[PDB]
């Protein structure tokens, strides 16, 4: 039952540190090497550093030799890696895992001096379709957050099958994204629909009810 | 400086058939007598998943299709029954020098039969119409294969600057494809033009798959 | 002349026995007998061993002629010293590794940290090898022949080996089979190798 | 008269200060170094060494006074006398029991029959227990600590393991996990037990 | 000296329902700190198949199903998901003392829905009737449970002498019993009566089964 | 690939001896310990003896300390399993197992001063049933042979599906068998049906084509 947890994801801006969590639990803290891994800038990966709970023995690369730091408090189980001198490559997703087999939730780290901007959410409904088949398709666009991630679910998840949450793509420094779902007619519009979107950086949790114009 | 060059560029196979992936290592990597490769398989949004921990005997709690072989600067990773939920990315670790360095990186790609897109447009919202400005988007929803070109036809005249394409991963369910299309534009040149127009022409067919909207019919 | 003379070598003669006699009572009936502290009086016991056949030799050379053929007993003695001073070194360069405690052992110089429930225990081993055995036997964890107290199947899923120039490998616990009661045979294979 | 007892105090000296060194040179660096040959002359050399500190105890009771203080040296000698002679006969009810003849040996009285390709194979054990190990680490098949030679994973499924009073146990093979190679880690657990 | 009696007379569970076997020990075995309890499991015409060696821990190839548990002089061998092929014989074995005796043997049978006996009625051939004899068999398949009475009816009256049943085992398919009857005459009395028949009364309905024939109707 | 083979079926004589063949395949003959079972009775088990391959080390039970003996032969890697002044009660299935998980074919004993009997096979047809359901029965029946056992099977082992042999049932120092199969009247008879009775102890293996009358 090895569960690992880390802090979320971030947003800080270039020249300043930061701190990375990596609570454990379902085992003795001490004893695993605790591993770390970064991956950034599409599927690159590359190992960062291992440090011993019971007894410092902090062992780096060349790369990541003082670009980071590893520390461990024994008494809250949870690891607390600390990046130095950040820059528009450490925008990265970061795993701390144990024995190469438990690995963590990844936090997510995006290095800019941008704005943090709420997102403009908008549902989308085939007005005046003239065609309605027993299957017709109906969305929720995010427009113009920042920054990454956001999560998109329908009707509070109760809705999993035929789901299609695009990739968000990044525009005038703001990233749009959308969620689109296809159900058939003896659905819409007799069952409530509605678009929930979440943003824990900018601390928003919206509803919107999608509605026939 | 050990690092390693897998030679998969984009693996795509049907059911049934072997998937191999050659990791290679740099000069010796064969370090204690025996090789430490490690094989690991990450799903998108998802953390990566160890299959592998030493050249072969794969670890509890996975299916036997994994299956590793080779020596010396040669590795290869097996998967005979290549079935419907498993489409990640597939990466080597040495595990074995000074940096523990991961591999380049192979896309898994299931092969199946091709299928039509179903087609759907959206005008821009009213919502988002009155705030300044306008978004009119076109999704395409199970299809195969990924190549796809979609346009914008505005007022007998398509556009290509000003559209944004998303293209979503191979889905673990039926092995198709999802795509998004917008085109945004200032609420200046929107009421300027009627007829907004969405077309897609894919290998699944010789018919270009139109469909499209005017501002006035709303 | 024979009086001081014969006290002090039958002397010499019958600790040289003693020692014996303790040799064979440890090996006999107490090889394995659960070590817990006979473990460390076995290591003290080579320890102390190490200059008992040290004196022997020196004093082999020092009451007879030292060239003809006696002169053996010394350049005899010098060797043993040296490979006595590689001993240290070895062990300084482990002590200088880790800070187990547990070097300076005469069998070998590796060592093998158990992260059992609680802190993690250090153990001598012999050589560092692929595959590590272990076993229950009725609730006594014994892995490669050190009994390590109270355990189930629900072992530790890792545990270090680290030996003293280049190596500190890791093993993973895998196929952990079940015996009847709750004897277990975990396994643990080595998967990952640190330089340095 | 200090001539003779010097020649041969220090004769003796120098004689145990070279079996010291033989004992040295074995444990240190080929304490299990493939133990082909040199299991036997680890057998022979305490077989040996029994005498010898029976020889030391004997002697140290007839150069000196024998009822105040030194009467113990005979004293001390007689029991360890009696387990030798212990020994023999524990090792004759086992050599009445089998005919492997690996038997008179120091360490235990316990035989390991392993019918490894060919014919059977005996190797001295320690205690009988319900669970024994084995590893193949690149071909080398190694139960309870014997390097029994070239083996694969396909391993015997069966191997028979006698005490000398009352005991004559089986062990099946069960759960053979494979490691990287063809290093194994086969089991034997012990399923049924003859009496006499 | 060591007999060993288990105590389940008869066994019949549906499917998915617990099996529970309970071979007791007779004084004190529990040689060496833990009991070799040994279950054998015997098909009928086939030799004991093992599942269980050491009271616990079952050997390899069998399915996890089965499962011992015990000390002292209580044991016990448990088959939760009873499936539909295992209705064979269970045997407990020592394998402790001097004689390795074993149990005094369990039958297990798979309880299953009722139905009708099939039921046939065969003449004595004519090969067999000219060679000095005749026999005319009644055969009853697929049928259930197996407890069932078969009588034969000679010219007005039934017959208990000279009839010989033969029962089959339970079917490993549908878990149904057959049963055959043989009526065995000289040809002196063959030829002195014509109506030959065979009636079953079994608990599947009240109406008792008839199948009759006659010498002359041949 | 453990495999042991028997010494088929035996009859014999009240107050003689005989031996039985364990031959094996598969393994070195050499390292296992070959226990002998005997079930007779009913479904009777009881332990017979153990011996080494290697070298002697026979081990009995006082029931059988003296009526029987075990010789092993290394050449042919066989077991010479001897009988000694077999008796009724003698009438036994003898079983060699090597590890308590290979178990024999297992041979039949029969202890009687009787003779061996060819069997009488006789095919059984519904004729003038008058009733042709597609589900017919037919049958074929083995009367009066010694001694057991017998292999009764249809068109060679072609059909296996609706087979029904029931057990051999003693009357005036004779066994008596019968098979039975139903198959529907799509099949009978249109296509060849032909009950095969083969008895080793006699010698012999008659093949009866069933005839409608």
């Amino acid at each position: 039952e090895v569960q690992l947890q880390q802090s979320g994801p971030e947003l800080v801006k270039p020249g300043a540190s930061m701190k990375i969590s990596c609570k454990t639990s379902g085992y003795s803290f001490t004893g695993y090497t605790m591993n770390w891994v970064k991956q950034s800038h599409g599927k690159n990966l590359e190992w960062i550093g291992l440090i011993n709970p019971y007894n410092g023995d902090t062992s780096y690369n060349q790369k990541f030799k003082g670009k980071a730091t590893l520390t461990v408090d024994k008494s809250s189980s949870t690891a607390y890696m600390e990046l130095l001198s950040l820059t528009s490559e450490d925008s990265a997703v970061y795993y701390c895992e144990v024995i190469n087999t438990y690995w963590g939730q990844g936090t997510l780290v995006t290095v800019s001096a941008a704005k943090t901007t709420p997102p403009s959410v908008y549902p989308l409904a085939p007005g005046s379709a003239a065609q309605t088949n027993s299957m017709v398709t109906l969305g929720c666009l995010v427009k113009g957050y920042f920054p990454e991630p956001v999560t998109v679910t329908w009707n509070s998840g109760s809705l999993s099958s035929g789901v299609h949450t695009f990739p968000a793509v990044l525009q005038s420094d703001l990233y749009t994204l959308s969620s689109s779902v296809t159900v058939p007619s003896s659905t819409w519009p007799s069952e409530t629909v509605t678009c929930n979107v979440a943003h824990p950086a900018s601390s928003t949790k919206v509803d919107k009810k999608i509605v026939p114009r | 400086d050990i690092v390693m060059t897998q030679s998969p560029a984009s693996l795509a196979v049907s059911l049934g058939q072997r998937a191999t992936i050659s990791c290679k290592a740099s000069q010796s990597i064969d370090y204690d007598g025996d090789n430490y490769m490690n094989w690991y398989q990450q799903k998108p949004g998802q953390p990566p998943k160890l299959l592998i921990y030493t050249t072969s005997n794969l670890e509890s709690g996975i299916p036997a299709r994994f299956s590793g072989s080779g020596s010396g600067t040669d590795f290869t990773l097996n998967i005979h029954p290549v079935e419907e939920g498993d489409a990640a990315t597939y990466y080597c670790q040495q595990n074995n020098e000074d940096p523990y360095t991961f591999g380049g990186g192979t896309k898994l790609e299931i092969k199946r039969a091709d299928a039509a897109p179903t087609v759907s447009i959206f005008p821009p919202s009213s919502e988002q119409l009155t705030s300044g400005g306008a978004s009119v988007v076109c999704f395409l929803n199970n299809f195969y294969p990924k190549d796809i070109n979609v346009k914008w036809k505005i007022d007998g005249s398509e556009r290509q600057n000003g559209v944004l394409n998303s293209w979503t991963d191979q889905d673990s369910k039926d092995s198709t494809y999802s795509m998004s299309s917008t085109l945004t534009l200032t609420k200046d040149e929107y009421e300027r033009h009627n007829s907004y127009t969405c077309e897609a022409t894919h290998k699944t067919s010789t018919s270009p798959i139109v469909k499209s909207f005017n501002r006035n019919e709303c | 002349t024979v009086e001081e003379l014969k006290k002090l070598l039958e002397q010499w003669n019958l600790v040289i026995g003693f020692l014996f006699l303790t040799w064979i009572c440890l090996l006999q009936f107490a090889y394995a007998n659960r070590n817990r502290f006979l473990y460390i009086i076995k290591l003290i016991f080579l320890w102390l061993l190490w200059p008992v056949t040290l004196a022997c030799f020196v004093l082999a050379a020092v009451y007879r002629i030292n060239w003809i053929t006696g002169g053996i007993a010394i350049a005899m003695a010098c060797l043993v010293g040296l490979m006595w001073l590689s001993y240290f070194i070895a062990s300084f360069r482990l002590f200088a590794r880790t800070r187990s405690m547990w070097s300076f052992n005469p069998e070998t110089n590796i060592l093998l940290n158990v992260p059992l429930h609680g802190t993690i225990l250090t153990r001598p081993l012999l050589e560092s090898e692929l595959v590590i055995g272990a076993v229950i036997l009725r609730g006594h964890l014994r892995i490669a022949g050190h009994h390590l107290g109270r355990c189930d199947i629900k072992d530790l899923p890792k545990e270090i080996t680290v030996a003293t120039s280049r190596t500190l490998s890791y093993y993973k616990l895998g196929a952990s089979q079940r015996v009847a009661g709750d004897s277990g045979f975990a396994a643990y294979s080595r998967y990952r190798i640190g330089n340095y």
